[PDB]
């Protein structure tokens, strides 16, 4: 599947987790950002690789990012 | 003569020169005289043998297929064919480039960059296109004085 | 007869038959212009066959009013065929 | 849990459902309950009727389940649908509202998968993970 | 001549139209009056 | 009810909006922190639906762009004809149609140009022109400059008007939406009016003008000994001499004794023997009874009184077992939506075209226009061109549509959502059925290709060897040489020679003989067939799949226009209903292309020609069509590379403009293909060095550059290979044709 | 009225239409050699393969390189056999590739039901072949096609 990975200049803003047609990314607590949140990537094995995460990101290259890994059913999106 | 022979006494030339004037006149013979065709096919005429002339009496260097060629090289003898059109050009494209940093700056330093970008402030962009007529000395001046080259250290780079 | 999954079809014959009726009897209609001949297009039909079936193995050429007739003919009859189906399952 | 019994959206058909696939490897599952009778377009094309209280739906991915999931929280007000997935072993399992409360909140007992201690500038090199199991991170 | 017309006029296509048609209007009058001028005259 | 309603001074007329770009777009309103917003205006300027939300102010735009579209049309045609007045041999083209070639442009004495003002004839000196406005005029019966001028008068005039009335309905007095959406009293109006009293009015012009003018231009009266229309119109009795039927009056038109005028009102068919070209008292007859018809037509539907149709009725009222709920809510959908009106509007304008270019070539219609060689190629591929264009178009905007204005509760198991439904099999049969022809359309030629270079020349698909003839075809062909006096008794001659009959010569060159269909036509037809099923596949693929797929369920939330979902689902580039029309585009080009050739090489080869004393006609390629159009090494050689020898040679000529224009749409297909085969990213990495170098000199633009969106990438590319492509075959279809005719 | 969901399945994509769902069409399927419910893979394949290979002998002998030599129908027989030969090896192997060695007792869909199916399918592939061979051979409507 695609490798997701969240980095410390995560904002906690959430616009990523909003983004995903999946639901790759959920919010946990932290305490780096004045938001208290963090982005975190449990079911990664869902992911598609659309990278609207990375789009909707607002910090100075990306706190996600997406590394496009191993295709599966799931990440290839193929209903059949 | 640097390996090619005057153009002003090249048959080459002349029977080129022969071959459009008779062309021309082929085509002036079906036309009454006086009419607007005829007039506009005689004075083609005449502007081709002008050329001719004028090209013959330039110094222009011809080949063997009859047209000039231009010796590039740096020869003083041959400077109206390259060096001096392009100190001409130079000098324009030194003008232009020189009032366009000038008004970017002038722009860069007003409440709208953007707005003045997309829609001129033609009276300082014409003050600038007056400016531009001593760029050579200008830019080196502002060279000199540190004021055109960026520092290393404060233009944005790529990571490596 | 299921014309789908569930959906039960009558499918009349009498329908057909009233249509190619409705169709034909209007055929009949004479015109004296050369494709018709004197006759109408049912009747010139009906010539045509028989003509053609004399002649067994050879087609009727192209440009016999054969082709013609069959064509605007038949065209009818499937208008006429359609429109009856719809009258006697949506109208009937 | 899921209930198979929930009725459905009563929905005319169409060529875009699901598949072989869904009945040899995965068939997603999406519930909801609704207040009234409303039309809402199908995540695979067409039109389909809501009823009145509990609607289950099949469809053949989790994005077409969250499509349509998104489709009732902005076009509509329901909030309140769920989303399984089920094997050809019948092994339902639970995906959407995975913590009862949607993701874009934060919870308590959720555990951070994927953060890593540094910005990206701060990865290494392929040279200096190259022949060695050492991660970029 | 008002002040919003004018900016319209100043603003970037106008300008480059108005400018570049001037130039082409210099070329072409330069080579109407010295045509076929392949060197500078020395 | 059908009634009136404006609102007055909803715009105030005032150039404040003028210096403020993208007013009209709140995100571009802002200002350009970079580049793309340049390309943004532009790319939005028109997208009057994305401006606003009132259906209101968006029939109000639409109604003044309209307004202003008509007159720069009328400016348009008032140029054409004053140019027709001033720069013409119009005259000398009167005098002696078959000898002199019309011209209406003349170029300046500047840069050596003055070589395109060549002989075209009369005495004067101009650039051919093959838009057929000099025989539109002698149709009309214009016979001076003095006419011209007076028509490009009546076309400044109108300009003036159209103008005036797009400000005053914007800004003065702007119809209400109840105004607009009157769809019935919208169609009896121009119905009945527009286009009956249009056709009626030119029926009368013909009957009056046209009518005895051409009489006698084709019975050789000099154009200056000719009478005034005028004159013409006042003395019924000179009108009675070219037409004995005048003298009897309007009492047999209002007692419907209409055989009393059959001398001007007749169904001739055929060609006019001395000018070539449709009989003008056909014409006449032809609007009038249109008129007629389109009258009766107008009359159709209800506007105040109770009589009438109700179209919503109607559509509500047909519906089947296999339709559900059938053509419900379609109404609604057409009076609500502009783009939906739009897409039926440009496909039916775009067939339209291509219909108008087939029939006027096998009818040509005006006087001196079928021998008229340059005339004919130039508007058959002009008009092909313009149709294709227009289809794309309407796939473009029922995708915006399907994007935009589709609602699914107000669209539930009606024919749109049944579409929707089952779309899968409409596109796995449509593909299966493109393979096929591809195939068996194709794979024939380079079957024959191979055959011919492997010397099996009996193996191949021609009419020498096996053979694929076209027996429907040539049964049609056999009806309609057949039908004048046996299924249309009172025509004289079949409506087009190009079914079979005799040759219609005018200046002893062909006009109009027929055409025979054998193997290549068969192949070439299926060929035919095969591209445009493949364009439809592209554009109803795209139009089907706008708003979903198995691939992304959600894509009318990205858009009728968007560049990708990502790199994921394996990838999704060029998933929109945008970049579908962008790929259709590509194959209507293919297809249009493929037509216009057809069309040159058989003309060339089978029609035109000259006429020798002999009554043998010699065309002008000679008959390497037949034996050569089924390879496709005969296409490259007898066609392209033998026909290009015009446009090649063209230096030193006056045709030396379309050689150069050869050379520079050869060059712009070619700088297509680096928008068309690149991608954004190189070029923002290009534009980071370029930047990093002007920041060296410590200057930059406060605009930040960029590259070209990936949508904009791909509309650049597109746009430089159509150009690149219709201009390379402009110039080389010009040439030729102008070099042999 | 005449178009409905598949088996009451709104979901499935499929659509019950009367070209799908018909009884004409219901009972041409099932009465198909590769529905009808009896016949042993083998069995199918042998229908299949004598239907197939027939119609297979026509196109090469009225068509093929030697179409206008003496030796037209025996070459055309032999390239049948040859296509005969090349799809048989196709068979084989999409039955080795795509079933495993499980039994489901001979239901087509089995290694051993495949291979039944391949083997009938050859035999009769050829022995149609033969068969529409013969009768070209010994018929002059055949090979005249009614001129
Ligand atoms: C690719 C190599 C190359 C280069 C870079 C040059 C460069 C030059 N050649 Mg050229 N040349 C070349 C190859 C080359 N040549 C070859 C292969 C040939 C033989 C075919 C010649 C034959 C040739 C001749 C015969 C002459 C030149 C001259 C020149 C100079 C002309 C400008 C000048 O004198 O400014 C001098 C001006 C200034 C320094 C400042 C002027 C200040 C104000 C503005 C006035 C220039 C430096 C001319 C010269 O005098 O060179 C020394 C000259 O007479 N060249
Ligand atoms: C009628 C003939 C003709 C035409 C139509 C052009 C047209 C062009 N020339 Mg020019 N050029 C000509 C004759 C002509 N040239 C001749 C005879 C010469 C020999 C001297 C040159 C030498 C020349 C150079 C050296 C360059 C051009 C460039 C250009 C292009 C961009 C110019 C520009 O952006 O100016 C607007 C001005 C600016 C944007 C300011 C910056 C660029 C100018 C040229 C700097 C001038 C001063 C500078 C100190 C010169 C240092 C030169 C040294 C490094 C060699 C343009 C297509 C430029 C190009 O192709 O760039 C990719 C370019 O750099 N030309
Ligand atoms: C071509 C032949 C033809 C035509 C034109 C019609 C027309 C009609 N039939 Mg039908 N009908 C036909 C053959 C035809 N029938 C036959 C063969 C049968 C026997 C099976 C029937 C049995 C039948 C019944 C039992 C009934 C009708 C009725 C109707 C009406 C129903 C609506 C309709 O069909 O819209 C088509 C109408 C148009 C104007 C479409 C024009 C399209 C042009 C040609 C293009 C209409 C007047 C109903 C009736 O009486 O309504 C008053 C009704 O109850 N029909
Ligand atoms: C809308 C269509 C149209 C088009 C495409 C053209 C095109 C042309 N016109 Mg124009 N013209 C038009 C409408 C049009 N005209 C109308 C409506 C009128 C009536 C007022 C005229 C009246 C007119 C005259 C009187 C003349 C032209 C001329 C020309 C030619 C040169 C124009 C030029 O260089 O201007 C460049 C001007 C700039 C300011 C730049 C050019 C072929 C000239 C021509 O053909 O001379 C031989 C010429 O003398 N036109
Ligand atoms: C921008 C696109 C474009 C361009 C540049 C041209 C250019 C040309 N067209 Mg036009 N044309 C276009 C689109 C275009 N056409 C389209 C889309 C159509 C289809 C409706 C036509 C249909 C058409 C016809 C039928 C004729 C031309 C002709 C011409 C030439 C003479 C111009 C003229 O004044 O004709 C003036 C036009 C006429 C005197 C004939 C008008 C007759 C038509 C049937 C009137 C229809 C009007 C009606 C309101 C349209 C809506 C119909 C809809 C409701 C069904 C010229 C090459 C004429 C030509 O080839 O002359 C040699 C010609 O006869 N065109
Ligand atoms: C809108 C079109 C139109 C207009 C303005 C006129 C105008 C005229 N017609 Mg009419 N006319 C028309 C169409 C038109 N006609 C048509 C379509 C026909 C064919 C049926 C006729 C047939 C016709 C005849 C036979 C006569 C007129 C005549 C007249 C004049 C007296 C009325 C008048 C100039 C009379 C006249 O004096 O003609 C010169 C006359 O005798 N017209
Ligand atoms: C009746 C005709 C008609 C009308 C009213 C509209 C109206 C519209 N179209 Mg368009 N469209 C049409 C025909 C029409 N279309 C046709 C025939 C096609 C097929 C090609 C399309 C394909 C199409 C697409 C694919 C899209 C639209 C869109 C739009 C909307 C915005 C367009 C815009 O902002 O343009 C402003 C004008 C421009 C950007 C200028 C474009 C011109 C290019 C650069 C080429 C010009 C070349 C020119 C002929 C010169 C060449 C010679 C060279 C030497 C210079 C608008 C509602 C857009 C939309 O709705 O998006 C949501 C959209 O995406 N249309
Ligand atoms: C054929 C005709 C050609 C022959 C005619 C010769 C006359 C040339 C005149 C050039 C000129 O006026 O330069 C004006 C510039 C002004 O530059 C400006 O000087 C400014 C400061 S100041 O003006 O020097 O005080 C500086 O800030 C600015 O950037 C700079 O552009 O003068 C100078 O800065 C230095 C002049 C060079 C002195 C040596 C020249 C010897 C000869
Ligand atoms: C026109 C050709 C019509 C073909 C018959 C079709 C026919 O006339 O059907 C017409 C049939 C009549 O439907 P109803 O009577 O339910 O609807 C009447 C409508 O007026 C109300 O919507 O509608 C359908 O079933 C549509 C099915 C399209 C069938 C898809 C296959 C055909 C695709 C096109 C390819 C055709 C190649 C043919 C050669
Ligand atoms: C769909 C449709 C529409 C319009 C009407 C139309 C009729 C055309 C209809 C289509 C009909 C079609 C496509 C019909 C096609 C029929 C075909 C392909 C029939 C094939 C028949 C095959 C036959 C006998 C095979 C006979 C083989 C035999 C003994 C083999 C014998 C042998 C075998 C098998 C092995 C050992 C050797 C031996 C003993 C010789
Ligand atoms: C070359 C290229 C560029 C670089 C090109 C750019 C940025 C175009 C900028 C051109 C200037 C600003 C236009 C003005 C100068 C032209 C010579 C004038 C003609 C254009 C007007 C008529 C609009 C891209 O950005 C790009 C993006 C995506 C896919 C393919 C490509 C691509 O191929
Ligand atoms: S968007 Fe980037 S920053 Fe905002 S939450 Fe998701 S990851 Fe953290």
């Amino acid at each position: 599947s695609h490798a997701v990975k969240v980095y410390d200049t995560c904002i906690g803003c959430t616009q990523c987790v909003r983004a995903c047609p999946c639901d790759v990314l959920e919010m946990v607590s932290w305490d780096g950002c004045k938001a208290g949140q963090i982005a975190s990537a449990p079911r990664t094995e869902d992911c598609i690789g659309c990278k609207r995460c990375e789009t909707a990101c607002p910090t100075d290259f990306l706190s996600v990012r997406v590394y496009l890994g191993g295709e599966t059913t799931r990440s290839m999106g193929l209903a059949y | 003569v640097a390996g090619l022979t005057p153009c002003k006494d090249s048959k080459d030339f002349q029977r080129r020169l022969d071959g459009s004037v008779k062309k021309l006149k082929t085509r002036l013979a079906k036309y009454e005289k006086g009419t607007p065709p005829a007039l506009a096919l005689e004075k083609q005429i005449e502007r081709t043998q002008a050329r001719f002339e004028r090209y013959g009496k330039a110094g222009l260097l011809c080949g063997t297929d009859g047209l000039p060629h231009l010796i590039t090289d740096g020869r003083w003898s041959h400077s109206g064919e390259f060096v001096i059109p392009g100190l001409f050009f130079l000098y324009i494209a030194g003008w232009i480039g020189w009032v366009g940093r000038s008004y970017v700056l002038f722009a860069r330093e007003s409440d709208k960059p953007t707005e003045k970008e997309i829609i001129l402030d033609v009276p300082a962009a014409l003050s600038f296109v007056s400016t531009g007529f001593i760029w050579p000395v200008s830019a080196f001046k502002e060279f000199t004085s540190g004021n055109l080259i960026a520092d290393e250290s404060e233009i944005t780079v790529s990571p490596r | 007869f299921e014309i789908s999954d569930g959906v039960e079809f009558d499918l009349n014959p009498l329908v057909l038959a009233i249509s190619f009726l409705g169709w034909s009897l209007p055929g009949l209609l004479p015109s004296n212009i050369p494709l018709y001949g004197g006759k109408g297009l049912t009747t010139a039909l009906f010539a045509e066959i028989g003509e053609h079936l004399q002649t067994f193995p050879a087609p009727p050429p192209i440009g016999d009013p054969f082709w013609v007739i069959l064509f605007i003919w038949h065209s009818g009859l499937f208008a006429t065929m359609i429109f009856g189906t719809i009258g006697y399952n949506g109208y009937g | 849990t899921l209930n198979l019994q929930i009725p459905s959206p009563t929905f005319e058909g169409s060529t875009g459902g699901w598949l072989r696939a869904a009945e040899v490897e995965e068939k997603y599952a999406i519930t909801w309950t609704s207040g009234k009778e409303q039309v809402f377009e199908m995540p695979t094309g067409g039109a389909a009727i809501m009823r009145k209280g509990e609607n289950l739906l099949y469809l053949a991915r989790k994005e077409q389940c969250l499509a349509l999931g998104t489709q009732l929280k902005t076009g509509f007000k329901i909030t309140d649908y769920k989303i399984y997935r089920i094997f050809p072993s019948g092994e339902v399992q639970y995906l959407h509202p995975k913590d009862g409360v949607f993701p874009e909140k934060v919870n308590a007992g959720r555990i951070g998968v994927g953060n890593v201690s540094h910005s990206i500038g701060k990865n290494l090199n392929p040279s200096q993970i190259k022949f060695t199991n050492k991660s970029f991170n | 001549m008002d002040s919003n017309f004018l900016k319209y006029l100043s603003t970037a296509p106008v300008l480059l139209t108005v400018w570049l048609s001037f130039t082409a209007g210099l070329v072409i009058e330069a080579n109407r009056f010295f045509p076929d001028m392949l060197y500078f005259p020395m | 009810k059908v009634s009136i309603t404006v609102d007055k001074d909803p715009v105030a007329t005032s150039f404040e909006k003028w210096a403020q770009p993208g007013h009209f777009s709140r995100t571009l309103a802002k200002g350009p922190k970079t580049t793309t917003w340049i390309w943004n205006l532009h790319a939005d300027a028109h997208d009057f639906d994305s401006h606003t939300s009132s259906l209101e102010d968006i029939s109000r735009k639409i109604f003044s762009a309209h307004f202003g579209q008509l007159s720069i049309i009328f400016l348009w045609l008032s140029g054409m004809y004053f140019h027709g007045a001033r720069f013409s041999n119009y005259s000398a083209w009167l005098s002696n149609p078959t000898a002199v070639k019309p011209s209406a442009q003349v170029v300046w004495p500047i840069v050596g140009q003055e070589v395109l003002n060549g002989d075209v004839g009369g005495g004067f000196q101009g650039v051919q022109i093959t838009s057929g406005f000099f025989q539109i005029w002698r149709a009309s019966g214009i016979t001076s400059e003095v006419e011209l001028y007076w028509c490009a008068l009546a076309g400044l005039l109108m300009s003036g008007l159209m103008i005036f009335a797009g400000w005053f309905h914007y800004h003065k007095a702007a119809p209400k939406l109840e105004w607009f959406q009157n769809a019935e009293s919208m169609l009896n109006h121009h119905l009945s009016g527009l286009l009956g009293l249009g056709c009626l009015s030119w029926a009368g012009h013909q009957i009056h003008v046209s009518l005895p003018i051409n009489k006698l231009l084709d019975a050789g009266v000099a154009p200056q000994e000719i009478p005034l229309p005028h004159e013409f119109l006042v003395n019924r009795d000179l009108m009675a001499q070219l037409y004995p039927s005048f003298s009897k009056g309007l009492v047999p038109f209002f007692t419907l004794n209409w055989s009393e005028y059959s001398d001007f009102l007749t169904f001739k068919g055929g060609l006019n023997p001395v000018t070539g070209g449709l009989w003008l008292s056909d014409t006449a007859h032809h609007h009038l009874a249109l008129a007629v018809l389109f009258i009766v037509a107008g009359h159709m539907y209800r506007t105040n009184w109770g009589i009438g149709h109700s179209m919503k009725e109607i559509l509500e009222a047909h519906k089947g077992p296999f339709t559900g709920e059938g053509h419900k809510g379609l109404y609604e959908v057409l009076i609500t939506s502009w783009h939906a009106q739009l897409s039926i509007n440009l496909a039916m304008l775009g067939s339209l075209s291509i219909i108008i270019a087939h029939h006027m070539y096998a009818m040509p219609p005006y006087p001196y226009i079928a021998t008229d060689y340059p005339t004919q190629l130039s508007l058959f591929t002009h008009h092909m061109w313009i149709g294709g264009f227009c289809v794309c178009g309407a796939a473009a905007h029922a995708g915006i549509f399907m994007v935009r204005d589709y609602n699914p509760a107000q669209n539930y198991n009606n024919l749109l959502d049944r579409v929707i439904r089952h779309r899968d099999a409409i596109i796995s049969h449509l593909n299966w059925i493109c393979i096929f022809l591809g195939f068996h359309s194709f794979g024939l030629y380079i079957h024959n290709d191979t055959m011919r270079a492997l010397g099996r020349t009996q193996d191949m698909f021609s009419d020498t060897a096996i053979q694929l003839k076209p027996v429907f075809a040539q049964w049609v062909q056999n009806i309609h040489t057949v039908a004048p006096g046996n299924t249309t008794p009172n025509a004289l001659a079949t409506a087009s020679y190009a079914f079979g009959g005799n040759v219609v010569s005018v200046g002893n060159k062909v006009a109009m003989m027929p055409i025979s269909l054998g193997t290549a036509d068969f192949m070439v037809h299926h060929i035919h067939a095969f591209t445009i099923h493949v364009t439809v596949l592209i554009l109803l693929k795209g139009v089907l799949f706008s708003r979903n797929s198995r691939l992304i369920p959600d894509k009318a939330n990205l858009g009728f226009r968007f560049p990708c979902d990502g790199p994921g689902r394996g990838g999704t580039c060029q998933s929109s209903a945008w970049d579908s029309v962008f790929l259709g585009l590509f194959w209507m080009y293919n297809c249009i292309s493929v037509v216009i050739f057809h069309f040159s090489w058989k003309m060339q080869s089978d029609v035109w020609g000259t006429v020798q004393a002999d009554n043998t006609v010699t065309h002008i390629t000679g008959g390497n069509f037949a034996q050569s159009a089924i390879t496709i090494n005969g296409w490259l050689r007898d066609f392209l590379w033998a026909q290009a020898s015009q446009v090649i040679q063209s230096y030193g000529s006056s045709l030396s403009a379309y050689g150069l224009i050869f050379l520079g749409a050869h060059f712009i297909w070619a700088f297509s293909l680096m928008f068309l085969f690149s991608g954004r990213g190189y070029w923002q990495e290009l534009i980071e060095s370029v930047v990093w170098a002007h920041n060296k000199l410590n200057f930059a633009p406060a605009i930040q550059p960029r590259a070209l969106s990936i949508t904009q990438g791909r509309a650049v590319g597109l746009a430089h290979y159509l150009l690149g492509g219709i201009g390379t075959t402009w110039a080389f279809f010009l040439a030729r044709i102008i070099s042999v005719g | 009225q005449f178009v409905k969901p598949y088996n009451d399945d709104p979901f499935v994509g499929n659509l019950a239409t009367p070209v799908s769902t018909s009884s004409f069409t219901r009972s041409f399927l099932s009465n198909l050699p590769a529905y009808r419910s009896g016949l042993s893979p083998l069995l199918r394949g042998l229908e299949i393969g004598m239907t197939h290979g027939y119609f297979l002998v026509g196109p090469f002998y009225k068509l093929g390189p030697l179409r206008n030599s003496d030796v037209a129908l025996i070459s055309g027989l032999f390239s049948s056999i040859g296509l005969i030969i090349i799809l048989a090896a196709c068979l084989a192997i999409y039955g080795v590739v795509s079933f495993n060695e499980d039994d489901n007792t001979d239901s087509l869909q089995t290694s051993r039901g495949w291979k039944q199916f391949t083997s009938g399918w050859l035999v009769g592939s050829i022995g149609g072949a033969s068969f529409a061979y013969i009768l070209i051979s010994n018929i002059v409507f055949l090979q005249t096609s009614g001129l």
